[PDB]
């Protein structure tokens, strides 16, 4: 996935 | 890459040790509400995809044997491993129904050099127990 | 080679030396928080994001209530110890 | 509220 | 209302409890070299826990102590992160 | 929301304790390569936006006092706080040139009730030191 | 390498 600020 | 690989047949085994009643000699009282936790925990980890089993009021030898045995299984088709300890406890140790046992001795069984099938796979331990007697007062 | 201690993650319900509060009717604080965050984000958040949210939920939403003025209005902060070497998601 |  | 006194602390140890931590007389320690390296490349765009997780991997893999003694020969190291943080931490914006 | 608020005048103070030389009586040796770590860290943390300060060969009293005074300054306009310790160590302890001091006593100066201005703000501690005398042999 |  990938974190989102 | 940057994330553990979850592409396995099984997510993994989830051991939940739910100690509620203790021997008189230990001087520990009943942990009311621990059954509420165990069930909520059972459903959650089950929903995540874990093959969870719940063992009740375990002796120190029992908890030790459970973890040792589980470390000896074949996790080749498992993505990871998880263990949940619910009990009375003190800094570095946890209570069986008959006394205390070192937490490291429980988890050590899974070191890379002692469980090849879980090597490079996450080993998770959730512990709900005390770790001392100091109280947090809070602020503002 | 791989360090034998690597890839372990410990989620304690409290920091070293303190108490862990448990409600006979509702269960412990840590487990309550852990389950509600997991049953709502377990499949979409990284393990560390999850436990961080559990940390906050336990630090905020809770505050003990007892007779003895000594154990009155007490707080709790969980502790996460990670030797993980990759991000962890419980899906896909 | 008790403790473990 | 209140907040725990031990809250919002994060400890990033170069090694797990009970073990040694390695350092080079000409290069520096493994943990610091790695930390700085990852911070240069991602300090501005990775959450603190992502950076330390990556630092854990780098120390665990890349390095291996080369010494002329069977005891201290080809040994490993795994960093240790302790978190009491209650939010995600980004060093920008 | 879910992120620490970073909208402050300054990111924060970054204290680096670079212990390289120790008193003969402690039995500790020179930590060659530590200046390499100290310069790397300072350059790296300055780029992040921290106001970094580097201390060298500190005694235990100095480390304690140094951090106590830092916890008493006014952090109202800072997003967070960071401290980096580079020295010899043993489980739960960090070395000063003087001798030994508990890590917990060094970090306690910043607890919520003793440093109201860093309340609800991240307090980071990076530590480069040993924590026992065991060697990880490896696997595979 | 040496140790700390």
């Amino acid at each position: 996935q990938g974190h989102g600020e | 890459t940057y994330q553990y690989n979850m592409n396995f047949e099984k997510l993994g085994k989830c051991i939940i040790i739910n100690n509620k009643n203790f021997d008189k000699v230990t001087g520990m009282g009943v942990r009311n509400g621990t059954d509420k936790d165990a069930e909520a925990l059972f459903k959650c980890f089950r929903s995540l995809g874990f093959d969870v089993i719940v063992y009740n009021d375990c002796s120190c030898a029992k908890m030790q044997d459970l973890l040792k045995k589980a470390s000896e299984e074949d996790h080749t088709n498992a993505a990871c491993f998880a263990c949940i300890l619910l009990s009375h406890g003190e800094e570095n140790v946890i209570y069986g129904k008959d006394g205390v046992t070192p937490i490291k001795d429980l988890t050590a069984h899974f070191r890379g050099d002692r469980c090849k099938t879980l090597l490079e796979k996450p080993k998770l331990f959730f512990i709900q127990a005390c770790r001392g007697t100091e109280l947090d007062d809070g602020i503002q | 080679k791989i360090p034998v201690e690597a890839d372990f993650l410990f989620a304690y319900s409290t920091v070293p030396g303190y108490y862990s509060w448990r409600s006979p009717g509702r269960g412990s604080w840590f487990v309550q928080a852990l389950c509600s965050i997991l049953e709502e984000h377990g499949k979409d958040l990284e393990i560390m994001q999850i436990l961080t949210r559990v940390n906050d939920r336990v630090a905020r939403h809770f505050e003990s209530q007892s007779d003895d003025p000594h154990f009155h209005e007490k707080k709790q902060i969980p502790c996460v110890v990670s030797m993980l070497t990759k991000e962890l998601y419980f899906s896909q | 509220w008790e403790h473990x």
